[PDB]
This record gives C-alpha cells, structure tokens and sequence, in this order.
C-alpha cells in the first residue's frame, strides 16, 4: 500500500515566516490525488489543498501546494496567529485511502528552562495500597525533555504515565507531568524518591527528590 | 452554509456495537457521498469506507468491510455509520465528511477527497464500569526558593468515564493553572493532575481548594491542597488543664483612699475571681450591703489567665456616706465547680482617729549641688492609716513625686513621707510648692502646707 | 522462747478433709493445754476445742463436736487437728494457742486463755481447681501503669515489677474472689509521666500453684510518642517561707548573719519534720532547728535556723531549704539570694524640723537616704557616740530610676534640739565606700 | 451464750494520744477472766492483758486493762507507732470462749485526696469474651470511700468488686482498686463509661472517664 511519511515532525516558526511542509509517498501519485487538511484540537479537520494544487474555498492565497511524483509540499507565505494547527497529507480515490502521520505547525519561541516540582504520596492515598509520586515541568520550550525516575539511585521505567498541555496561549511554553506509581509496599521499602529531568535549557540534568517521610 | 452534524459521545462494551449518524445541510444530500473516517488516540486518520445516498452503493475498507454498515436515509438527509463487535482498539473519533463538487474537467472520483467533514464523536468501548474521581494533594514540602516560587495542585485518579472538570477557588484563581490531559491506565481507569504555580510567600496565607467534577457519576468534591504539616503527632497531650482547688477563689478590695475622702471621685469595691476552670467558666456575683441586698453592680467582662484560668471582677461602685460611717459590704459568688459559695465582707478601717500634722521641709543644702532637688512633705500623727498625700505648683498638679506607706509610731499614730523631685532651677525660680494632705481627721478632711525658696530670689 | 509452728497452707475441695500440724518448743510440751482457735474471712475467731498433752483429755465446742479430731504425740512434741466433712464455710485461717503458766494461786483454768499463738496454718476450701493467671496491662492515658492478673486460682500470687526494681509507688491490691471461684488482683504502680516513653516497664506474674509466669509489658497507648513550665500542686499542708538575713548582720563584723527557713501548718497528727540545705548546690550541715512552737489555730511552726557568711552572701551565693514531712507529697524547695543588679550607692541628707514643727515639745530630725541599690540597709541615729533609742525607719521605697529611698526620723524634746546638740544619721550599705556613711545635724 | 460487743469500731489516733477501747458483755463476767489480743495483719495473734488487768509477759506498762461485770476497758496511755493493729478482748475458760468482734487502732494524719485514675480494658482481654474496667483511687484518706459506676451516664450495680490496702507504713494512706467486670457483648453497648468517688477529701464528687474506642 502507499506509506506517507510527513515531514518535518513538529515545524515551528513565528507569525510572519514562510512555512513549508513536506509529505513523501512510499509510491508515486500519478493520479495527483492529494490533499491537505488543517486540524485543531476539539475541531472539525478542514481542507486546506486538493488535487496537489488546489486551495478549497476559504482558504487565503497564502497557502499553496505543489509536487508531483513522490514529494509533495504545503506553503504558508507568510504564518498568521490562527495557522498553528497540525496539518496532514492524504492520498485518495480509488480505494486508497491513507494519511500522512501529521506535521505540527507550533509557535516559536525563546528557549526556556523547565520549572520542577516533586509531590510524594498523599497521607491518605497510602490507605488504599496505591502511591502517586507526581514530578511537575512548568513552562518549558521546546517541547523535547527527558524525565527520568531513581528510587534508591535505582533507574526505575515502565512503571510511569507522562501526560502534556497544549502549547500555552500566552507565553508558547508546554507543561508535562510525570508519574510514578508504585504498591504501598514498594514506597515504604526505599527512601531516595528522585525526579531527573533533562532539557535544552537545562545546561545539566536537574534532580528534584525527597525522602520516604521527612518534612 | 454546507454543514454536517453528527451524533453524539458514547461508551459501549467489549462485544457492544454502535451506531453513529450524520445529519447535512445546506447542500443536495443525494448529489454527494459520505466518507466514513476515525482516529484512534495516537494512531493515524484510517478511512472506513462511503456510502452514496442517490443509490446507496458504498466501498468498505478492506479493515471494516466485514463490519461496518453504511446506511443513508435520504428522506432525512442523514448517513448513519454501525460498527459491531467493538473491541478496546476500536476506541476513536469517528468522523463523517463529504465528497467535494463533481467538477467538470475532473474525471471519476477526483472529487472523492474529504470535502467537509462533521466534529465527529468519541466512542469508548471499554470494560470499566462508571466510577468516581479519586482527589488526593499534591502538596508542597517546605523546599528552597532560591530564586523562585512553589508549586502545588490536585490528583484525579482512578475513575471513568472522563471528562473531568478542575478549577482552583470556585473559579477565582484561574493564572498559572495547569490541568494535564487525562491517562488512562493499566486498570482501565483514566488518571489526571492539576497543579498551579503560586508566590512561595502567600503558601501560609492564602487559601487554594480545587474543585473536581465528573458528570457521569455525578460526582462534586472539592479539596483544600494545604502544605503538608512539618509535624508528627508533635508530643505534647491534649486537656491541658488543672484540677487541685476547692473550686475557684475570692478575693475583695476597698475603694481607694483619696476616692472615699475627695469627691471629684466615687468609691469603687472590686471584688475579683480566679482559677475559674475553663470546665466552668460561668461565674455570678451577689452583693450585700449589711444584708440589705443591691443589683447596681456592674460586671466587667472575663479575660484569659497564663495558666488555663479566668479572671472575671464586679465592681460595685458604693457610696460615701455608707462607706465612711462603717457600712459592711459582702460580695458573695458561686461557681457550679465551688463546692460552696464563697462570700466576703469588706468595710472602712475603723477606730478613734487622729488628726494628721502636715511639714514641708526643704532640699539639704548638701543635695543644692545636684541638678535635681527633693522636697520633703512629712505628715504624722494621724490614724486611720488611709490618707492621701498629693503635690501641687502654681495650680497645676506634680508628676513625679513617690510616697512611702504608712508606718506605724512609737504612739500608735502613722507617719509617711513624700517626696517630690524637680530641677534644681525650678527651686530657685522661687517657684511655690505645696503638699496636700486628705484625711479624715482634718477639717474639711483637707490641709495644705508651702514650700519655696527663701525669700532671696 | 515459746515456739508454736504449724503446717503449711491446704487447699480441699467440698466434703474432703484437712488435719492441721502444731509443733512445741521452749517449753515442756505436756504441761500445757493447747487450744484450736479459727477466723474465717470477715468473721470472729472461733473456739474449736482444747486437748490436754498431759492426760489426753479434750474439750470440744458444740459447733464442732462431731467433726473434728484432737490428737497429740508427747514424743513428737506437736499436736493435731483433724477437721472433716469441709463445707465452704470451713475456708479460714486455723489457729494453734497454748495456755498460760499456772501457779498455785490460780484456780483451775483461770489460765486457759491463749498465751502463745501460732502464725496460723490457712486452708481453702472450694470446688475450683488450680488455674493460670491472665496477664492484661492496664496502660498509661504524674500517671499511673499497672498490670491486671486475672481469673487464677489458688492464692497468692507474687507480682513484681522490672523484677524487684521498682518498688517505690508500687501497690498489689488484695485479691477478691469472683463469683466464678477464682481470684481477681491488681497490682498498679504511679510512675513520673515523664518516663512514659523512656522506660521500660512489665510486671513479673508468678503463680507458684500453678506454676503459671507470665511477664507483660505496660507500655502507654500508640496515640502520640514540649514541657512549657507546668505549675505546682498544693494538698494544703506545710508551706515553707524562707527569709534573708537582717542587712545590718551582713555589714558588722561583729554580728552573725544567717537565713531563715519557716514551715508553717504542720499538722499535730505529724509534727516531724526533715530540714536540708544547700549553698549553690552543696549540702551543709550547719543549720540548726528550734523546739517546734504550737500555734493558736491547732498547728505547728517549725524554724531552721542557718548561719551564712557575710562574703558568701554578698557575693550572690543561692541558699536552698528543702523541707520534709510525712505529710507532703514532695518535699518542698525554696531558694533566696541577695538581689541581683548594679550596687548603687546612698546619698544621705539631713533635714532640720521644720519651723511649724518648733511650736511643739517635741520635734522631728529627718534622714533623708536616696539613690540606693540593693535596698538591703541599715539606718541608725547616734550623738554624743552614744545610740538613741526614738526613731522609726521608713521601708525602702522604689524611685522613678529604679533605686530605692527611704526616710528615718528621730525624735527628740524641742530641748535638746534648741540646745545645739549634735545629732547624726548613719548608714551602712554595700555600695559606700568603706560600707559607712555619717552626716551630722544640729542647730543654727 | 455470752456476747461481747466492742466499741468503737475503729480509733484513729496519733502517736503520743491515749487510747481507750470498750469491750461490753451480755452476761457480767464475775470469774473476772477476760482478756485482750492485739493483731497484726499476716503476724500471730498476741496476748496483751489477762484476767481482765494483769499484762501479759513482754507488754509495755504503757497497756493497762480494768473493768468488772459488764464492762471491761483496755487503755494506751501514749500510743506508740507500732501499736497500731487489730485488738480484740475476749472471755474464756469453762466451755466459754467467745470473742469480741474487734477495733481497728489505725494511724490518724491529715485528710488526703485520693488520685483516681480509670483504666481502659486490654484488647487483649476483649477478645476473650470479658471486660474488666478498673477505677484505681490512690494514697487517700481516711479508710472509708465511695466509689460508684457511670456506665455510659448510667448508676451501675452488682457487678463490680473493691479491694483495699493496709494503711501505707509511711503516708499513712490507703489505695482502693474497683474491678468493673462485664463482657465484651455488653462493653460493646455503650459509648463512655465513668467512675464516681466520692471522698472526704473532695467537697465535689470526682468521677474520671474515658471514650470507650480507640485512643
């Protein structure tokens, strides 16, 4: 079947610079049956291109796409404030639907070092059985870190759920926040509960721990 | 105004099977096909199949062929999707989205590219039951700040299905908020944490709840993230107080001496309570004035002692003449902790007086030499003992003058002496100064003797 | 030395039968008659009967005239007593009492009264049979831990705590019997709260009948694991003041200063009383008590008597009266030293009569002392060299800059003073040079 | 036959006081042989005075006895500390042995309020399927008490049991120790359970408590 690989994965810029996105095929498309569609989060995706080169109706002159055989790309002249979104590719028709894994298109922004917080287990979840051990990220950019847990200096892994926010409205930074979950049983039989997180703004990797119970 | 909506949210089982549909308007309904397209969390677009509504004929993906059914229904303008034997996997958004405007110089199909598309609708198909939301705090400890401010929120776990609504102080603090997105995990439950970034300072002064909800299980709780007490059931005991005393005590007072002999003041009996039990608090006074019973008293409120008591007082302002002809004043009190009403007596010293002989002597020519002068007002021979000795220059009171108490003479009378300091200047200003004796032995029950330089300067 | 020892303790069970030993010695076992005397709990002592070592006669009480057996071995210098058919009643301690002398004058049997007695031989009867005790702690809420034995059987039963190492505040309460047949004791022990959590405390059960021993803990409750300054208690008994030496003692050479200790209200039921001392931790053995003094409201006044020396209590040395009596919980402690703070010394001012005064027979010559600290001080009149006798002194009084003053006034015929007699106005106080200070005063 | 009645009850003197007690008969006892014993909780028996006024080998000339037909008197003249003790007079000879019932000579000091304490009953002892609840009252006096159940605001009865100690060689005090027995199904009733005392030495009844439950 036909593999469309987009790129680049994430493609930020500020308002104003020229955007290109690119969308390789597995196969050549002779047919020239490609579109491109915008989405935002909670929205209803919308058509941008078809046909490799045809804006649908709504679309500013800024965009554009062109291409042919395996490469194809999508152009803003110049980014406007509404246009970060994540934009996809598709090839169509003839029982061949498939699409790109998506480019997103984010704000650009000055590199910022992340904010860690570390929260032990609460007094009263330990009732149950259950330890949460949250690590907080606040308002970091880019988006790339690396959060790694050490419960005794012992790498823990597998045993974490990450989630994140979406790029903050107001000063373009990204949240995560980790989580460590262990059995009761394991929480009171450590002491050293770190919280390693690695960044582009971090010139080293920054360790927020704590102590089974010690205030 | 080419518009698609389509049905909404659902949650069915393991085994379940549903059935989304999608309304249009704004364009001929059977002049165009439906695409039929969802996407998993984290997975790609995945195309399903199309349905024409002018003849019904639709192609099925080779992935859903075997179980989904496109159905249109052109009277109503709506395309109807089914899925069956829904297994986790097939968890998504399941959009609905139009063919484009056959074109003229297209050929067949080139308009089979996803025109509109609907907002889509999710669909969980998951083998957990409706619960509630879990709110644990995820507290801060008293770290370093450095350079910096503190960081604290609440923990959503363990619940489905989501969403999950969180603010912090009924939607006052909404800056620095951040509410993740939800985790589902192993268990089958859906995780989420909401934190707030907040001046390290205001931690132990301002209040920070933050509301969860969770509709389907019609769930509402709200939790104070409070910093987490840097105390372990600190040592030291509850009911502290004691217990060793035949209930509280009584203790009265007599008015004030110059109060009893000058009028410009009225006479004041105080009688105080102690060790009142915090068991007991409760305290009421009685008055009697040689029996004869009064309820002009005013009571003066309670205040707090150092080690757990009360001090409650009522002051029964008396009178002149009752106090000075030798009226008996009794301040009985009881307490539901005394085992018997205690009650005292209090009334003027009697016995025969002794009219007072009032002398000012001048400072010692040895003292001259210092910057400050005393002048000495000696009073003898009166009994009783209540008196009252003041200081006075060119019609306006001393301040700073100390009198010894009454003591006791070779002949039974009392004796006392005052001193008054001022600045040597004042002295030899010639300034007049006098010394006031109230008693009541003196005519008037006032006398008044002199004191200045002499003559000289 | 008569000597009258019986067998150990027996433990029968309804209609079964005991027989109580009785050994004699220091004295000639047949020339006495022995009696059998009983007390059950709660009850009178009651005669059984007498037997006669000499000819074997005997003599019984109607009460027990068909089940009990009097028997003596000459030879083996000990009677016997066989009691039968035991009912629960028959639970008693059974005593063996010897007769007195008899001599010529007496008549016969004017000595059949119990002139020696025996410690008693004390048997239990009951359907119950031996069991083990159950150790259950009764711990902390000055407080008080104990332990519970409960449901045992048969006495005694030896408690113990940290094995024999506390005993002060210890009390094992006599047992009670349960309705069920078996014993209930509570040994409990009042302990300073303060080693709630820093000792270590169990009691050592033994029940030798049953050869039962079990040793608990008493350790308070997991409720909790900052002392303030708690205030003292008051039973209302003793009370101890304890007063400075006079300041003039602790200025002369010649004089001997010394502190007093007085304990008032010391109870006529116990008059002793226990004194001890200490110079800034150091016990002295100096001090000295007078008789004790019977006070007008029933109760006695007990003085302690201790000889300081005049540096010693200059200097700031702290003097502590600890006080004993049965009748205090605690003994109690008070402590005094001379005031602390910079010496300020006196200035001393004479003042003549004031001229109002003069009209008078008799005038006023005042001392004026200002500005003085500590306020320990003495003031005196003097003329001729010789002491005067008609003056009081006024206390010392606080000042505005927080010295003290004080005023003294001599009093003397309108005589002497017209005459031109020389008066002065001494004081001796800590700060003035040499400890001493004059001014003079007369007329003109 | 005869019955012999002594008076008072009991004495509460102090070392130095004289003591008197009283030994009344039913008959006139004309054989003049009455005599006096001390005793000493745990010791044997002694014979203090015989025939009425003649003292016993090895007694202090501080005892003296007298008395004719119905009334017979023992005295101390100074009481000692170690005089304190049981004393019973008694007739005898010719088949007439009785005994009086006793007085008790017993150490006079100030009244003394007693420190009650209530003990909870041990887990362990719940379990078992009883409930002891003990109400120690220490180092009183004098001898005599009342202390009286609450059991959940309730007057209890008939189902407790006291226990007194030998006035103390020292204080001079007594210590009394209630047993509150009920079972664990009757324990497991009612909310708090009170104990009442009501001394001399207390003008207002004390009565200390504890929630029945966990700390």
């Amino acid at each position: 079947e036909i593999v469309l690989t987009q790129s680049p994965g994430t493609l930020s810029l500020s308002p104003g610079e020229r955007a290109t996105f690119s969308c390789r095929s597995s196969h050549s498309i002779r047919s020239r049956r490609v579109a491109w569609y915008q989405h935002k989060p909670g929205q209803a995706p919308r058509l941008v291109i078809h046909g490799v080169s045809n804006r649908a109706s709504g679309i500013s002159d800024r965009f554009s796409g062109s291409g042919s055989g395996t490469d194809f790309t999508l152009t803003i002249t110049r980014v406007e404030p509404e246009d970060f979104a994540l934009y996809y590719c598709q090839v169509y028709g003839a029982s061949s639907y498939t699409f790109g894994q998506g480019t997103k298109l984010e704000r650009k922004r000055t590199v910022a070092a992340p904010s860690v917080f570390i929260f032990p287990p609460s007094d009263e979840q330990l009732k149950s059985g259950t330890a949460s051990v949250v690590c907080l990220l606040n308002n970091f950019y880019p988006r790339e870190a690396k959060v790694q847990w050490k419960v005794d200096n012992a790498l823990q892994s597998g045993n974490s759920q990450e989630s994140v926010t979406e790029q903050d409205s107001k000063d373009s930074t990204y949240s995560l926040s980790s989580t460590l979950t262990l059995s009761k049983a394991d929480y009171e039989k450590h002491k050293v509960y770190a919280c390693e997180v690695t960044h582009q703004g971090l010139r080293s990797p920054v360790t927020k721990s704590f102590n089974r119970g010690e205030c | 105004q080419v518009q698609l909506v389509q049905s909404g949210a659902e949650v069915k089982k393991p085994g379940a099977s549903v059935k989304v549909s999608c309304q249009a308007s704004g364009y001929r309904f059977s002049n165009f096909v439906i695409h039929w397209v969802r996407q998993a969390p984290g997975q790609r677009f995945e195309w399903m199949g199309w349905i024409n509504p002018y003849n019904g004929n639709k192609e099925f993906s080779a992935k859903f062929q075997d179980r989904v059914t496109f159905t249109a229904d052109t009277s109503a303008n709506t395309a109807y999707m089914e899925l069956r034997s829904l297994r986790s996997a097939d968890t998504a958004v399941y959009y609905c989205a139009r063919v484009g405007p056959y074109s003229w110089d297209d050929s067949p199909q080139d308009n089979y590219y996803m025109d509109v598309w609907g907002k889509g609708t999710t669909v969980i198909v998951s083998s957990a039951s409706t619960k509630g939301p879990s709110v644990f705090p995820l507290a801060p400890s008293s770290k370093s700040t450095s350079g910096g401010t503190a960081a604290l929120g609440c923990l959503v776990k363990d619940y489905f299905p989501e969403p999950v609504t969180v603010s912090w102080n009924s939607g006052a603090l909404t800056s620095g908020v951040h509410t993740f997105p939800a985790v589902l995990q192993s268990s089958g439950l859906y995780s989420l944490s909401s934190v707030v970034t907040v001046p390290s300072s205001s931690l132990g002064t301002q209040t920070y709840i933050c509301n969860v909800n969770h509709k389907p299980s019609n769930t509402k709780v709200d939790k104070k993230a409070e910093p987490k007490s840097c105390d372990k059931t600190h040592t030291c005991p509850p009911c502290p107080a004691p217990e060793l005393l035949g209930g509280p005590s009584v203790f009265l007072f007599p008015p004030k001496p110059k109060d009893t002999l000058m009028i410009s003041r009225t006479p004041e009996v105080t009688c105080v309570v102690v060790d009142v039990s915090h068991e007991d608090p409760e305290v009421k006074f009685n008055w009697y004035v040689d029996g004869v019973e009064v309820h002009n008293a005013k009571t003066k409120p309670r205040e707090e002692q150092y080690n757990s008591t009360y001090r409650v007082v009522s002051v029964l302002t008396v009178l002149h003449q009752d106090w000075l002809n030798g009226k008996e004043y009794k301040c009985k009190v009881s307490n539901k902790a005394l085992p018997a009403p205690i009650e005292k007596t209090i009334s003027k010293a009697k016995g025969q007086p002794r009219e007072p002989q009032v002398y000012t002597l001048p400072p010692s020519r040895d003292e001259l030499t210092k910057n400050q002068v005393s002048l000495t007002c000696l009073v003898k021979g009166f009994y009783p003992s209540d008196i009252a000795v003041e200081w006075e220059s060119n019609g306006q009171p001393e301040n700073n003058y100390k009198t010894t108490p009454p003591v006791l003479d070779s002949d039974g009378s009392f004796f006392l002496y005052s001193k008054l300091t001022v600045d040597k200047s004042r002295w030899q200003q010639g300034n007049v100064f006098s010394c006031s004796v109230m008693h009541e032995a003196l005519h008037n029950h006032y006398t008044q003797k002199s004191l200045s330089l002499s003559p000289g300067k």
